[PDB]
RNA sequence: GGCUCUGUGGGUGCUUGGCCGCUGGCCAGACCUACUUCAAAGCCACCGGGGGUACCUACCGGUUGGGGAAGCCCUAGCGGC
RNA sequence: CACGCGGGUACGCUAGCCGC
């Protein structure tokens, strides 16, 4: 432990920014007295041999909550002339080091990515998330993150850069597969707005890709269908849809998921004289699931699941609504 | 050695520590966690823990919420009890006797035992305050929690007339009723301490009915062994 | 303007961190000299610049005590208000050793302040962890003792006993005894040179090498037996105060006093000097103090007076003095600014400590609390007093809290960085300047009517004819 | 001169960047040898790149059978896709430095650019990844999940009984 | 007051809170 | 004084706080300590009367 | 209104954790001896690194049989080197095990003269016989060469290109020819055109690629330039020069080690004058290789020296000699510019060290920031009288002392003449000629 | 009721006040920093014995370059011995 | 070259005109 001399360097580096701060009239000396002990506790408790992330975390906010502070009091006192530029790089700093010391964590790494892209920093958000994606591969929660902010600023090529490697690793899970089909299906919104694409085989190649997959279940497949059900409103959706449906009729015929997606397929872009039409075929085709030979308790609760989903929404007709409950009740 | 002897005195009437392995080992008695682990421990990981005990013990009862503001406060991790002029370290000393009377009826929870250690392990009320600190817990003189204040009391520290507990000191163990009662007949000091403590509860009506039938039932023993002893059979001196 | 402050800053950090003037870049004729030399000034002004920028990360506050009211003055404040007023921890310090039996006692301080040694005249030397209140060590010795002083750590002393003087270590086992030291008065411990330097009651100085263990140079000073011995902080030379009235500065490289400051008509009683090395205050039995600059040896201002002849004099590490005289000593606070090119007279003494019957012996400065020791025929009385002590200490020199381990590798870093005792001189900072007659001879072999009358004078004496005569004749005779 | 490292071990591999690299002519050296023994010395040779665990047991055991016969696995073809900066190797290369020289050839006709130095040929690579196998509990501790002594007890009992077939024709207990 | 109350909590986060907590001991 | 490492004991060869030279291998205090002495004055008188004698047998 | 200073221990630990805190002051009232005390500090690293200087760090392998006469660096990898002898043999050596040779053979007949290596990997030596390449890393070891060459008259030394497969092999016939590999076959033979002795040395300029420099018995250098091939221009100096080399960072400076006991520093633009002259030696230089940093010099000498050089001194930082080692013929630096290594007529090479008190390795920072601060404060306090002897000291070898100091009484009693028959002479009016002007007697195109 | 241990006060020499900058004051203190003509006479000043002496120091005698108190004289001067 | 606070064209957002 050479701790003093290891802070020493940090507090000389803070110094003149308290030096301006007092010359100015913004913080008086018995407040920077105070700042000057808890930026010097906070560095020799950082710089410690035994340390933790929420140590880092603690000193990271006190930073930033001592620029906040000293922005809201410059603008209640008038100057212009003070910039937030140092506390900022002594910000990033503290966090250089945070993930120096500790890469494993990933609550100080989203911390990290989190305040690099709160105070505009886009290049630097890049560079922070791809070392994170390095040292935490299998974690879908960060290609997710990535993929999505390249989604957000409309990189697609980045995007899908970030999401195919990620799902070449992550392949244990389906959630990074499913958000990946979720954002190339916005993609393929955003180009419908906006008015190969026309086509829009992408999900359906993901779905050929995803068929030989070790999550390849009945259960994966109908959240894979979960997510492809919302945002109808496109023009090869049905294409889609009915792809789904078809491979999981020819690859698990008689499984309750199958009979759900075989009950729940033709109710894709309604909201309305051409709703209660596809419920009465619907709910045709949920008669002819619930007296059909499938685990008929499994197919309820997914029906009763469904239900409450239904029952979520009001204007709707009270016979409708009461003959619901009366299919619900016996199941 | 009368040089000797006028240091000793001045050493043990310091309070504050001087070296380092006076203020490991100052810091390092506590009442819940063990000294090994209770040597590295900062000011914020206690707060937390015994933060987390003062919510629990001032959802039970309505009025710990001055304390909440001055007592527990997060500003209150920081201060240092050494460092402060005379008036503020009396005012500190009002403040953490009226907790005290206060805690003492929820003593045998593990939220108020953990409110406790937050005073013992900040503002050092084993050191400074330990009259009113071993008149609260002399009702539980029964338990666990007495036998671990009474291995981390200083020795010094004791009031004269609760030296009876050096023995249970040296050796760890819980004193009796007989000890306490035996010690009340023989001292006026501790009988007067003992009555001196409740009725200032009860003036400011934090009474437990443990408290009262310890003072009543201690007062009378006292009382009995007292008029036992007063007995002579001349008649100036029962006069 | 807005610069104006940058400027004021520059000229503050180049009085204060310059140590120097600054190179004049004009005149180098040469061009990678003045690149050179100007890329130095750059640094250095940037080094005097940053260190004065980061003299905000000082943590303590220097005490004081100030006046409210226009009737209310410094002097008249109860040492019972001042612990009444003061924080808990410093209101512990002040006490009383009540030791009767044994002589008037001598204080001295350890240089960090953790332990203090305190001699009886009768033989009771102890010494003590004073803020801890323990005993490292309390022993009897028999015969009389001169004075008690701390070497470089808290654990040896050296004693001055009836002939030689004795080091002890922490225990108080004796070590050795020092037999060249003979009947020695006053000790002082250069602290940076390991020297322990003595005045015998004959007059003799003797500089002794504690470190390796031989008496470096043993310099009589010819006149009288010296009645007092202080120690400059800043050139390590010795001020010893004769008793015809003149002080004497000392350095081992010299047989003769190095300057000799006249002073007070009868003896100089006691003497005290800056650890800036700047002015020197000395009490004489001649009721008067006066103090002098040192820098450029002339008095500073005019003499105050004692009321009686003070015992001693000791001033701390701001700019308070305590001179204890007769029975009650009094701390004055302003008596030689450093920024004041001429220094004035202070009316009133900061503080007064009680006169009630105890005869001042020793006072001594505390070298890091606010407080200050009076040894006193009665024992010690250490009394509180805000304003002195310097309140940022360095932790690389000299540490208050300094731990085993730090005091090991501290001890064996100042045996390794001991000063020759050669290296002593009236300015301490003279080592690497030109030696001018060596560089004009230098410089020699590598380029190759009213006087002329006294000429002839000094050489018609010899009888040497010597023909640079034969030439001067014949100028004369022309003349 | 190196640039990066693989280092396999039984929870995963971890490839290391050097920054700071060794001195080749004074290997034998007493100084460098007590530098390659401290970790407060060879730390600031080695930091942590990348890491790649095994999804499961039986991953494990496909990536030794695998790699103890020579033939690189996909998905550290995949991490090395990713964690080495993509060339090929007409103008810049990137050293990498690996264990096994079956394993480099492999890694160099996988990616043209990555110039791959053996530990068994080479002494600078084999004196830094043997320091890494030193320190290697330390220098992943922020992600290791758990110790690396089970995981090589379970690991070495799959790959043995997975290369004898001991459950098939062990049956007297 | 011409200060926000969540200035007021920044100021008690950041800086501090001595003087008020002298003022709930002096009551 | 911790024990000196082998460049700072080659810096500091003449060095040991305990033993000077002109303490004399610490004789008086071996003498003191044998024969049961209480003053190292009665040492140093007992010394200087056979330093004495020595030397009036160095005359004859 | 009372208050005095309260320091509590938290100023020194904060209670909690194991951080000694260490507040510093740096008011200079707080610190005296500033000048003094970093003087002790001065003379304490002093005495300490004459205290750690120890150079000698190895030897590779059993050495030859008899003395090492070339000796050639692989300048693209780190650890290759190799060794030719006096009774023809050349070994191939690896830095990374000294215990014993990779790859050796029974060469030539002749001694080794010249020696290097290509850019592939393979390695070429010259002899009286003629020049040979073998291919010393292949995965059977092939004793027989792949290719050779005799015609060309007797050749002497050799030098590498540093971005192609060219070198220039320097001759006896006083030319220089340059071969391409692979394909060319008896190569260019550029020279001077009426010139008769030998060339000695050979070097491509490393830096600027087609400037080749060149030493000859006449006293003289000469250079060429490869771009339009023809010679350049021609300078006699007053000694014959051993060898020639470049500066690899500066690419006109370029150094002789000449009989004249010296090194001379010239600029290649202007041959008026020498840009420095080292004069350390006491017998004659026979090998001179700049730091690949470009900002030191080793010289190995005919007498049993290795003298350590820096680029602008004029006198010897490093004096290496061993009872052991018989002459010095080869010195070179190796890559990481720290390690140097001497072929000697002993038949051992050795591995020595350049800055023999500092150690390698990584270092903690205290370590380094301790040894660092030791060396700028010599750079200070360096020329005190003190610091200065015990920085002088080293102990040269009988013979190198007594030599030297012969030296010093012939070169006081030479400068005597010359200033007595200056000042009884008509030479008293004219400027004194400076010494490195000097250094040259004439130069021509 | 007894032994032991500990503490305080008196005594173990013939009784004249607590403090101070003391012929006067104070015990609740008060005022605070002035005033000044001419630095100083010399000597002594304890280390155990025998021995060495390169370096430092002390004492004694000198050598170069400057410096001129004082003594003596007179052509009077920015003087001369 | 730009970097704080307001009303604007415009927000499950901040890109753009002028000020404080």
């Amino acid at each position: 432990a050479w701790v003093a001399d290891k802070a020493r360097f940090y507090l000389e580096r803070a110094a003149p920014e308290l030096r301006e701060w007092e010359e100015k009239e913004i913080f008086t000396k018995d407040e920077i007295r105070n700042l000057v002990a808890k930026r010097s506790d906070f560095e020799h408790l950082v710089l410690a041999p035994g340390t933790k992330p929420t140590d880092f975390l603690n000193y990271v906010n006190w930073e930033r909550s001592l620029d906040r502070l000293r922005a809201k009091r410059c603008a209640r006192l008038n100057i212009r002339s003070v910039t937030s530029h140092a506390s900022q790089a002594r910000t990033f700093g503290i966090f250089e080091r945070a993930v120096l010391k500790h890469p494993g964590s990933i609550e100080l790494w989203l911390a990290y990515l989190e305040f690099a892209a709160q105070v505009k920093a886009t290049k630097r958000w890049r560079r922070i998330m791809t070392r994170a994606l390095r040292l935490h591969p299998m974690n879908a929660s960060l290609w997710t993150l990535a993929g999505r902010r390249a989604a957000q600023n409309g990189d697609m090529q980045r995007a899908r850069a970030h999401f195919l490697r990620g799902c070449r690793f992550c392949t244990r899970e389906p959630t990074l597969w499913l958000e990946y089909a979720r954002c190339e299906m916005d993609w393929l919104a955003r180009m419908e707005a906006k008015k190969p694409a026309l086509s829009g085989a992408i999900p359906i190649a993901v779905f050929d890709v995803a068929r030989k997959q070790p999550f390849w279940g009945p259960a994966a497949a109908e959240k894979f269908f979960d997510v492809f059900a919302k945002f109808g409103h496109l023009s090869c959706h049905e294409r889609i849809i009915s792809h789904v449906v078809t491979t999981m009729q020819e690859l698990f015929p008689n499984h309750p998921c199958t009979w759900s997606v075989h009950i729940r397929q033709p109710l894709v872009g309604v909201d309305t004289p051409a709703f209660p039409k596809a419920l009465r075929e619907s709910l045709a085709r949920l008669k002819a699931a619930l007296q059909s030979t499938t685990d008929r308790k499994a197919l309820a609760t997914k029906m009763v699941a469904w239900m409450d989903g239904i029952l979520a929404i009001e204007k709707l007709d009270a016979a409708i609504r009461t003959v619901l409950e009366h299919t619900k009740r016996s199941l | 050695s009368s040089l000797a002897q006028q240091l000793a005195q001045i050493a043990a009437n310091s309070r504050s520590s001087f070296n380092v392995k006076a203020l490991k080992a100052s810091h390092s008695k506590s009442l819940i966690w063990e000294p090994r682990v209770a040597v590295s421990q900062t000011f914020a990981e206690i707060y937390s823990q015994c933060y987390e005990g003062f919510k629990e013990l001032c959802h039970l009862d309505s009025r710990f919420v001055p304390f909440d503001a001055t007592l527990f406060s997060a500003q209150s991790q920081e201060v240092d009890r050494t460092q402060m002029t005379a008036e503020e370290n009396a005012a500190l000393d009002k403040r953490v006797d009226s907790f005290l009377h206060l805690v003492g009826s929820r003593l045998r929870l593990m939220p108020a035992i953990k409110a406790v250690e937050w005073l013992i392990r900040r503002f050092r009320i084993h050191e400074f305050n330990t009259g009113t600190l071993l008149a609260t817990f002399l009702p539980y003189h029964t338990i666990p929690a007495f036998v671990t204040l009474l291995s981390i009391l200083p020795v010094q520290r004791i009031p004269i007339e609760y030296r009876f507990l050096d023995p249970y000191i040296k050796s760890l163990t819980p004193p009796p009723r007989a000890a306490i009662v035996q010690q009340a007949t023989n001292r006026p000091d501790l009988l007067s301490a003992i009555s001196r403590y409740t009725l200032d509860s009860c003036r400011a009506k934090q009474e437990y009915p443990g408290l009262i039938s310890f003072w009543g039932g201690i007062m009378a023993e006292a009382v009995n062994g007292m008029i036992d002893k007063m007995r002579s059979g001349r008649r100036a001196i029962q006069l | 303007k807005a610069e104006l402050d940058r400027i004021r800053r520059y000229k503050q950090a180049q009085k204060k961190y310059g140590r120097g003037p600054r190179v004049d870049i004009k005149s180098v004729r040469d061009k990678k000299l003045r690149r050179t030399l100007t890329n130095l000034e750059n640094k250095y002004k940037t080094a005097a610049l940053k260190a004065k920028e980061a003299e905000i990360l000082l943590e303590n506050q220097t005490g004081f005590l100030e006046p409210e009211g226009e009737l209310e003055r410094t002097y008249k404040v109860r040492q019972d208000e001042i612990v009444k007023e003061v924080a808990v921890e410093v209101a512990q310090k002040k006490f009383e050793l009540k030791l009767t039996e044994l002589g008037p006692y001598t204080c001295e301080y350890s240089r960090n302040g953790r332990d203090l040694i305190l001699a009886g005249r009768k033989g009771h030397v102890a010494t003590m962890d004073w803020r801890e209140g323990k005993l490292g060590c309390e022993l009897q010795l028999g015969e009389t003792v001169r004075d008690a002083r701390f070497l470089h750590n808290n654990q040896f002393f050296a004693v001055a006993q009836k002939k030689y003087v004795y080091i002890y270590d922490h225990n108080g086992v004796e070590i050795h005894c020092l037999r060249k030291h003979v009947e020695v008065s006053h000790m002082e411990f250069l602290p940076y040179h390991f020297l322990l330097a003595t005045l015998s009651i004959s007059g003799q100085l003797k500089y002794q090498d504690t470190s390796t263990g031989q008496i470096v140079a043993e310099i009589a000073t010819k006149h009288g037996t010296p009645v007092s011995l202080t120690q400059n902080p800043y050139n390590a030379i010795l001020h010893i105060g004769q008793q015809n009235g003149t002080v004497t500065l000392w350095s081992p490289n010299s047989t003769d006093p190095l300057v000799k400051l006249l002073a007070h008509r009868g003896p100089v009683r006691s003497l005290a000097v800056d650890r800036e090395g700047r002015y020197m205050v000395s009490t004489g039995q001649d009721n008067k103090m006066c103090i002098w600059d040192i820098r450029n040896f002339k008095e500073a201002v005019n003499s105050y007076f004692t009321r009686a002849p003070a015992t001693s004099v000791a001033i701390s590490d701001t700019g308070l003095t305590a001179v204890g005289w007769g029975t009650h000593t009094t701390i004055w606070k302003g008596l030689f600014n450093k920024e004041r090119p001429v220094q004035v007279k202070v009316d009133s003494p900061y503080m007064t400590w009680g006169g009630q019957g105890q005869v001042v012996e020793r006072v001594r400065w505390c070298p890091f609390e606010d407080i200050l020791g009076i040894g006193h025929n009665e024992g010690f009385s250490s009394i509180i007093v805000p304003g002195a002590g310097e309140a940022n200490y360095d932790a690389l020199e000299v540490n208050p809290f300094e731990t085993k381990k730090q005091r090991q590798e501290g001890e064996v870093k100042a045996l390794l960085n001991k000063l020759q005792p050669e290296m002593i001189a009236l300015d301490p900072n003279f080592i690497g300047n030109l030696d001018l007659r060596s560089e004009k001879q230098r410089q020699a072999e590598r380029d190759l009517n009213t006087a002329l009358k006294k000429y002839l004078r000094k050489q018609r004496k010899k009888n040497i004819i010597d023909e640079k005569r034969l030439k001067a004749e014949e100028l004369y005779r022309q003349m | 001169v190196v640039n990066f490292l693989l280092f396999e071990s039984a929870v995963g591999f971890s490839l290391f960047e050097v920054v700071h690299q060794a001195d080749t002519v004074g290997l034998e050296l007493p100084e460098v040898k007590d530098a390659m023994k401290t970790l407060d010395k060879f730390g600031k040779m080695v930091k942590l790149r990348s890491f790649n665990p095994w999804t499961s047991a039986a991953q494990g055991l496909e990536a030794i059978n695998l790699i103890s016969e020579g033939i690189m696995p996909e998905y550290l073809k995949s991490a090395l896709e990713m964690n080495l900066p993509q060339t090929s190797g007409k103008k810049s290369k990137v050293v990498l430095g690996v264990a096994d020289k079956k394993l480099a050839g492999e890694i160099t006709a996988a990616f043209p650019g990555v110039q791959c130095e053996a530990a068994d040929t080479s002494e600078v690579v084999a004196a830094l990844l043997r320091g890494i196998r030193t320190h290697a509990n330390k220098l992943h501790k922020s992600l290791q999940e758990g110790d690396i002594g089970r995981a090589q007890l379970g690991l070495g009992h799959a790959y043995s009984r997975a290369k004898v077939k001991f459950s098939v024709h062990k049956n007297d207990n | 007051a011409e200060k926000d109350a969540e200035e007021e909590e920044l100021e008690k986060f950041v800086l501090g809170a001595k003087e008020t907590f002298r003022e709930q001991l002096f009551r | 004084v911790r024990k000196l490492k082998y460049h700072e004991q080659k810096l500091l060869k003449k060095h040991d706080f305990i033993n000077y030279k002109s303490d004399n291998n610490h004789r008086d205090h071996d003498v003191i300590r044998r024969y049961m002495i209480q003053k190292p004055e009665d040492y140093h008188k007992y010394n200087r009367l056979c330093g004495s004698l020595r030397q009036f047998a160095h005359r004859l | 209104k009372i208050k005095a200073l309260t320091r509590s221990i938290t100023a020194q630990q904060a209670p909690g954790s194991d951080v000694q805190r260490a507040p510093r002051n740096l008011a200079p009232e707080l610190h005296p001896f500033e000048r003094a005390r970093e003087y002790q500090r001065a003379l304490n690293a002093v005495k300490l690194e004459r205290m750690f200087a120890k150079p000698f760090l190895g030897q590779l392998g059993n050495g030859h049989v008899q003395g090492v006469y070339s000796m050639c660096k692989d300048k693209n990898s780190l650890n290759c080197i190799a060794s030719g002898s006096g009774d023809g043999v050349v070994k191939v050596w690896d830095l990374t095990t000294r215990d014993e040779e990779t790859w050796r053979v029974a060469a030539h007949n002749n001694i080794v003269k010249g020696l290097t290596f290509t850019n592939d990997k393979k390695l070429l030596s010259c002899a009286t016989d003629g020049i040979k390449l073998w291919d010393p890393y292949a995965s059977p070891s092939n004793t027989t060469p792949i290719a050779t060459w005799q015609e060309g008259g007797p050749y002497t030394s050799l030098s590498f290109h540093r971005s192609a497969n060219t070198f220039a092999a320097s001759s006896g016939q006083g030319c220089i020819r340059i071969w391409d590999l692979e394909h060319s076959t008896a190569g260019q033979a550029i020279q001077w055109p009426s010139f008769v002795d030998t060339i000695t040395d050979v070097c491509f300029n490393q830096v600027e690629t087609s400037v080749i420099g060149s030493v000859a018995t006449d006293r003289s250098i000469i250079l060429f330039d490869l771009r339009t091939n023809m010679p350049v221009i021609k300078t006699v100096l007053h000694f014959a020069c051993n060898r020639i080399v470049f500066n690899p960072m500066e690419a006109m400076n370029l150094a002789v080690a000449s009989e004249d006991h010296n090194i001379y520093i010239f600029d290649a633009r202007n041959f008026d004058k020498a840009l420095n002259i080292q004069k350390g030696h006491v017998a004659a230089v026979m090998d001179v290789e700049f730091s690949p940093t470009g900002e030191e010099l080793v010289s190995g000498s005919y007498d049993r020296t290795i003298r350590l050089w820096r680029r602008d001194a004029g006198h010897s930082r490093d004096v290496y000699h061993t009872k052991r080692m018989q002459r010095v013929f080869r010195t070179m630096w190796t890559m990481d510019s720290k390690y140097i290594l001497t072929g000697s007529d002993d038949g051992n090479v050795r591995l020595w060290r350049a800055n023999a008190s500092e150690r390698s390795g990584v270092k903690a920072t205290r370590q380094r920031q301790a040894l660092e601060y030791n060396n700028a404060l010599l750079d200070r306090y360096g020329h005190l009288p003190e610091i200065r002897r015990i920085r002088r000291h080293r102990h040269l070898p009988k013979v190198v002392k007594k030599a030297t100091e012969i030296k010093r009484e012939e070169l006081a009693a030479i400068k005597r003449r010359e200033e007595n028959e200056r000042k009884h002479s008509n030479k008293k009016y004219e400027k004194r000629k400076s010494e490195r002007e000097k250094a040259v007697l004439v130069k021509q195109q």
